[PDB]
């Protein structure tokens, strides 16, 4: 097969950057077969360049692509908020069609620290025998944060997952959810549920807390 | 407009089959050469075969030769694959990709994800999210609902039936230790709005076909 071998495997610039996404081909690749491609998460690819160097319909003309032989490239000559997304290059010349492994880029901002929000169990859900307590950070940058949980002052391990949303195609920040989960049992033998969170935008950690049945 | 609309996927025990179809419109279906291409979880696109306009020639990557089989109905516009012995290797979103000298960025289908698992169906909880009045300190709200312990993917979540699009924040989907997953709903709002606005979740898990509205009521003191 031919291989195809994308670099940066991570790119991460800022509005108005010229980003550069390349794409290496294992063995000479005409220029009438190579494609990029743009993914955003859990969405369809979109086809952006075509026969190396052709815009698809549709694709603003600060995407171009380039090269020939066993080096190609795709440019963005002046990023916007809304391109962040994983890019693909495919030669489709010979079986198999391979794409290489993706450029992820993502669109760096000034600092934004998060805001922070604390949701008790659901009478609902304790009928049921567990309890999930959710802490949310809400539109921060950039996506290293550190969420720790404390029930009646005591450190919790491995009783939480998080998620992160993408990158709002607006003003680039994320959001991260926070979920502990204990048994009901647990959760009406303790009186204080505290997520505590570090991050670069905060000047000192901040934790959000509730106590049990409070208003 | 041109779409390529997907079905056939979903959930599937493994050794067994799945027959995926792609309906084609707005382009000249039967002068291109077609595709499928393949991406596991967090994974990248993996092409899997690819079809002459005539249906006379066709490639398949080695994992899926002799099992999966590529095929089409010009008259119809649509393309299929035919897809046996599943494994949890074979677990993906599965696209329909035209070639691209057609020159259209809108030249895939939506995706269908194909599960290879053993385990049924199951619908969501869908639980409100509700902060106290006393730990909600200025202006803006957050609310929202946590849809636990449904199988497989997808859920779709909407406010509002679609009205409520600004602040929303639907978090990836966790697998959980005991096979089921859990996602979070959440909105930020006007605190003003929480008295005269109501908020409600609609989930929509279709595999299992369960639909649930959930009320978010506000806290207060
Ligand atoms: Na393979």
């Amino acid at each position: 097969e031919i291989v195809l071998t994308q670099s940066p495997g991570t790119l991460s610039l800022s509005p108005g950057d010229r980003a550069t996404h390349s794409c290496r081909a294992s063995q000479s690749v005409s220029r009438s077969y190579l494609a990029w491609y743009q993914q955003k998460p859990g969405q369809t690819p979109r086809l952006f360049i075509y026969g190396a160097s052709n815009r698809a319909t549709g694709i603003p003309d600060r995407f171009s692509g380039s090269g020939s032989g066993t080096y190609f490239t795709l440019t963005i000559s002046r990023l916007e908020p809304e391109d962040f997304a994983v890019y693909y290059c495919q030669q489709y010349d010979s079986a198999p069609d391979t794409f290489g492994q993706g450029t992820r880029l993502e669109i760096k901002r000034t600092v934004a620290a998060p805001s922070v929000f604390i949701f008790p169990p659901s009478d609902e859900q304790l009928k049921s025998g567990t309890a999930s307590v959710v802490c949310l950070l809400n539109n921060f940058y950039p996506r290293e944060a550190k969420v720790q949980w404390k029930v009646d002052n005591a450190l919790q391990s491995g009783n939480s997952q998080e998620s992160v949303t993408e990158q709002d195609s607006k003003d680039s920040t994320y959001s991260l959810s926070s979920t502990l989960t204990l048994s009901k049992a647990d959760y009406e033998k303790h009186k204080v549920y505290a997520c505590e969170v570090t991050h670069q935008g905060l000047s000192s950690p901040v934790t959000k807390s509730f106590n049990r049945g409070e208003c | 407009e041109v779409q390529l609309v997907e079905s056939g996927g979903g959930l599937v025990q493994p050794g067994g089959s799945l027959r995926l179809s792609c309906a084609v419109s707005g382009f000249p279906f039967s002068s291109y050469w077609m595709s499928w291409v393949r991406q596991a979880p967090g994974k990248g696109l993996e092409w899997v075969a690819n079809i002459k306009e005539d249906g006379s020639e066709k490639y398949y990557v080695d994992s899926v030769k002799g099992r999966f089989t590529i095929s089409r109905d010009n008259a119809k516009n649509s393309l299929y694959l035919q897809m046996n012995s599943l494994r949890a290797e074979d677990t993906a979103v599965y696209y329909c990709a035209t070639d691209p000298d057609v020159g259209l960025s809108d030249s895939w289908g939506q995706g269908t994800l194909v599960t290879v698992s053993s385990a049924s169906t199951k619908g969501p909880s869908v639980f409100p999210l509700a902060p106290s009045s006393k730990s909600t300190s200025g202006g803006t709200a957050a609310l929202g609902c946590l849809v636990k312990d449904y199988f497989p993917e997808p859920v779709t979540v909407s406010w509002n039936s679609g009205a409520l699009t600004s602040g929303v924040h639907t978090f990836p989907a966790v697998l959980q230790s005991s096979g089921l997953y859990s996602l979070s709903s959440v909105v930020t709002v006007p605190s003003s709005s929480l008295g005269t606005q109501t908020y409600i979740c609609n989930v929509n898990h279709k595999p299992s076909n369960t639909k649930v509205d959930k009320k978010v009521e506000p806290k207060s003191c």
